[PDB]
């Protein structure tokens, strides 16, 4: 049953292995992009996500 | 100046047009301890904007 409330049951998401230092297509929590991943020094606030 | 941070998000689907606040009443043996004169409101102030 689907109502005006947001959907909350679905197929579990699958986490593929992380790839570093190579131009790769990525999808982080629904954010899609094409770039190179690198370790970053900057520190985020706990509630902030990107 | 104060910055306010997110705490929780609820997925409820209700519609709200009015609300109310709930207060704590102190009952003890130093007062009658009844609903007529035994209650005490203590000290508290809340501002609504």
């Amino acid at each position: 049953e689907l109502l005006h409330a947001p959907a909350t049951v679905c197929g579990p998401k699958k986490s593929t292995n992380l790839v570093k230092n190579k131009c790769v297509n990525f999808n982080f929590n629904g954010l899609t992009g094409t770039g190179v991943l690198t370790e970053s020094n900057k520190k985020f606030l706990p509630f902030q996500q990107f | 100046f104060s910055a306010l941070e997110p705490l929780v998000d609820l997925p409820i689907g209700i519609n709200i047009t009015r609300f109310q606040t709930l207060l704590a009443l102190h009952r003890s043996y130093l007062t009658p301890g009844d609903s007529s004169s035994g209650w005490t409101a203590g000290a508290a102030a809340y501002y609504v904007g």
